[PDB]
């Protein structure tokens, strides 16, 4: 039902969903934000910036479309969303606004504002954006030295020396087609699609990206920009995670549902079936925390990030999710890994089906970029209630027993012990 | 419990130090790295540039007591042999 054809050059995938409205074709390619070196970082949001500038939205909208996109660590996607009688219009004005000839968004006058917006909106990002900040922190990090260790957005040092030289040559090196895959979502059928692809003629280029010569490897490390001005203290710390296409990705992903998500002062979120809440809720150690497991295409991360009003007690925080992080391997029961299957089949089936067409198309097109082509809800079903609580066991000794983590913070931190502390208190001595 | 007076060290979290804001500190895990780095480069120069800095604040004052000490050995030697008899009962009275 998720079908895939390969055409001349570029792949086409798309899912046709009849009951819904807005049809969405766009173009997902698989160079994003760890395909550069830290020099010209940052140029992958300069090109959605000038994809969704005011030329090009203003355009776009007088024939009733709507722009979208979303850089990611790997996949960077183009988006044009549209009504469902109405997405012939949607390509060629994708192939005649961003396939071919971009002379009209690439000149000094809507590329210098662009990059002045782009410019004030990182800055407020980084002052006044705190979890996010800290995740790509520990991204950076983590990997560091090594490509997937770059903002996403891109850093207010190398954003200032960045001209249409640049994205010239990001577009010569990177918009390929052997690179790209184009996608559709909502209500379009699977061969009026490539019908109108392959009618007009739509190819961006012939060659193929540059390989990278450092893979992603995991470096065990700590950071902490510590501000006493911020009223709270938001840390993170993870191990290295499976990666997409690996065998262990959904037992990472129920291992993280295990833990679940927590909001302090819901009355919903604090009656869950986690042991931790027996522990973080007499003292209030915590507002939230959500565990995570970010899968890209080298490796991935895994683990929790916080905020913290009470900065004294940071430490007993980090120690006691840390123990239950080792009763994984020790001494995991199996209602826990029930509710999590349960839990994670609906937090799978809340992200592929939703009522938005283009969050569908960017997963879509990251998951036919990296794997070829789609498996379905239910595959991702059968494989999640095939898991025992000894595979659970076996990932986690595999992963998290004694690995080595890293850690980023912000905030009031000096409750926070520092790191060979919290380096060997991922492993007890048996109680 | 009685909260007594206050001092100039608290605890972790409120340390009682001034504010401090844009100071980053990275850190990589032992595991990571390897120790006894540069044992032999620092066993040579480091020492012999901490040995150069600070010897002559060691050895100047003990080379006076050494020299008044050995001195006055020498001259207690002398005085208690034959040839300094008259110079005993001198120096006694
Ligand atoms: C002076 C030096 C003081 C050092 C204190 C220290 O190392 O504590 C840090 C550390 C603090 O851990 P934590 O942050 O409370 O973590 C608690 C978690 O449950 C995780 O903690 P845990 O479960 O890993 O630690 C529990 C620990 C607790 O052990 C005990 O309290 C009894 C030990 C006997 O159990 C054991 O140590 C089992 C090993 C027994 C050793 C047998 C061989 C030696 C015979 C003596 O505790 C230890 O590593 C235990 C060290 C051994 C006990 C001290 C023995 C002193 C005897 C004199
Ligand atoms: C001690 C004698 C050292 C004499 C001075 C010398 O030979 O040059 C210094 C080297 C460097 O040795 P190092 O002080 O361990 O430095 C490690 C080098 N890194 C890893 C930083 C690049 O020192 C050496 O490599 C000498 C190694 C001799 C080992 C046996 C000593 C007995
Ligand atoms: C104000 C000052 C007053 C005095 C203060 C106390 C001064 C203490 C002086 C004496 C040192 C006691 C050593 C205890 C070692 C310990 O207990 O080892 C606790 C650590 C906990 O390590 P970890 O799990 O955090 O990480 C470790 C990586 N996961 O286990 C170890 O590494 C085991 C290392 C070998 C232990 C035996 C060493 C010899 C001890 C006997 C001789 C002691 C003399
Ligand atoms: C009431 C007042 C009475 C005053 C009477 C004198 C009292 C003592 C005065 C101070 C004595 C020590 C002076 C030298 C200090 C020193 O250790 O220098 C040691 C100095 C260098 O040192 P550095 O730090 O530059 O090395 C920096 C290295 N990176 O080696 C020398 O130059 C060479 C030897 C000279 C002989």
């Amino acid at each position: 039902a998720e079908v895939t054809q390969l055409s001349n050059g570029i792949v086409v995938a798309t899912e046709h969903n009849p009951s819904a409205h807005t049809a969405s074709v766009g173009v997902v390619f698989g160079s994003g934000a760890a395909n550069e070196n830290p020099y010209n970082n940052g140029v992958s949001n300069l090109w959605k910036n000038i994809f969704l500038s005011k030329e090009n939205s203003a355009v776009a909208a007088k024939e009733g479309l709507a722009l979208s996109s979303n850089i990611s660590r790997d996949f960077q996607s183009y988006i044009v969303s549209s009504l469902p009688g109405s997405t012939d219009k949607s390509l060629d004005f994708l192939n005649q606004s961003f396939i071919q000839q971009k002379a009209n968004l690439l000149s000094s006058s809507n590329f210098e504002a662009t990059k002045k917006s782009v410019l004030k909106q990182v800055q407020d990002f980084e002052e006044n954006d705190h979890p996010n900040r800290v995740l790509e922190h520990l991204h950076s990090t983590a990997f560091q030295n090594t490509p997937l260790s770059l903002p996403t957005r891109g850093t207010l040092e190398s954003l200032e020396n960045l001209v249409v030289a640049d994205l010239e040559s990001f577009a010569n090196n990177h918009f390929l087609n052997s690179n790209a895959v184009v996608v559709g979502t909502g209500n379009i059928k699977h061969e009026d699609l490539v019908n109108s692809i392959e009618s007009k003629n739509l190819s961006l280029q012939t060659g193929t990206k540059p390989v990278l010569k450092k893979k992603a490897a995991f470096l065990g490390s700590e950071v902490r920009l510590r501000d006493d001005t911020l009223p709270k203290a938001w840390i993170s710390l993870a191990v290295e995670g499976e990666p997409v296409n690996s065998p262990n990705y959904f037992v990472a992903k129920l291992a993280a549902q295990i833990f679940g998500s927590y909001n302090a002062f819901e009355p919903a979120s604090r009656l869950q079936g986690i042991k931790l809440l027996d522990n973080i809720q007499e003292y209030q150690l915590c507002d939230n925390f959500n565990h995570f497991s970010l899968s890209y295409k080298d490796s991935g991360l895994w683990g929790f990030s916080t905020a913290t009003r009470n900065v004294t007690m940071i430490d007993d925080l980090i120690h006691f999710t840390l123990k239950q992080w080792n009763r994984l391997t020790i001494s995991v029961t199996d209602t826990e890994v029930e509710r999590a299957k349960s839990l994670l089949k609906l937090q799978l089936g809340q992200l592929y089906e939703s009522g938005n067409p283009v969050n569908d198309a960017n997963l879509l097109g990251a998951e036919v970029l990296i794997k070829g082509s789609k498996l379905s809800l239910g595959e991702a079903f059968k494989k999640i209630d095939a898991i025992t609580v000894k595979d659970v066991k076996a990932w986690a000794g595999k992963r998290l027993w004694d690995q080595d983590i890293a850690i980023a913070g912000t905030g009031q931190i000096e409750g926070l012990l520092d790191y060979m502390r919290i380096r060997s208190d991922m492993s007890m001595m048996r109680w | 419990g009685p909260p007594s007076g206050k001092t100039y060290m608290g605890w972790w979290g409120h340390m009682g130090g001034p504010k401090q804001k844009g100071i980053t500190s990275y850190a990589v895990s032992p595991y990571a790295q390897k120790p006894l780095q540069g044992i032999f480069h620092n066993a040579v120069f480091n020492s012999f540039r901490r040995f150069k800095s600070q010897f002559l604040y060691v050895l100047i004052p003990a080379g006076i007591y050494w020299y008044w000490w050995k001195n006055g050995n020498e001259y207690n030697e002398f005085l208690y042999s034959k040839a300094g008899r008259e110079e005993l009962e001198r120096v006694n009275v």
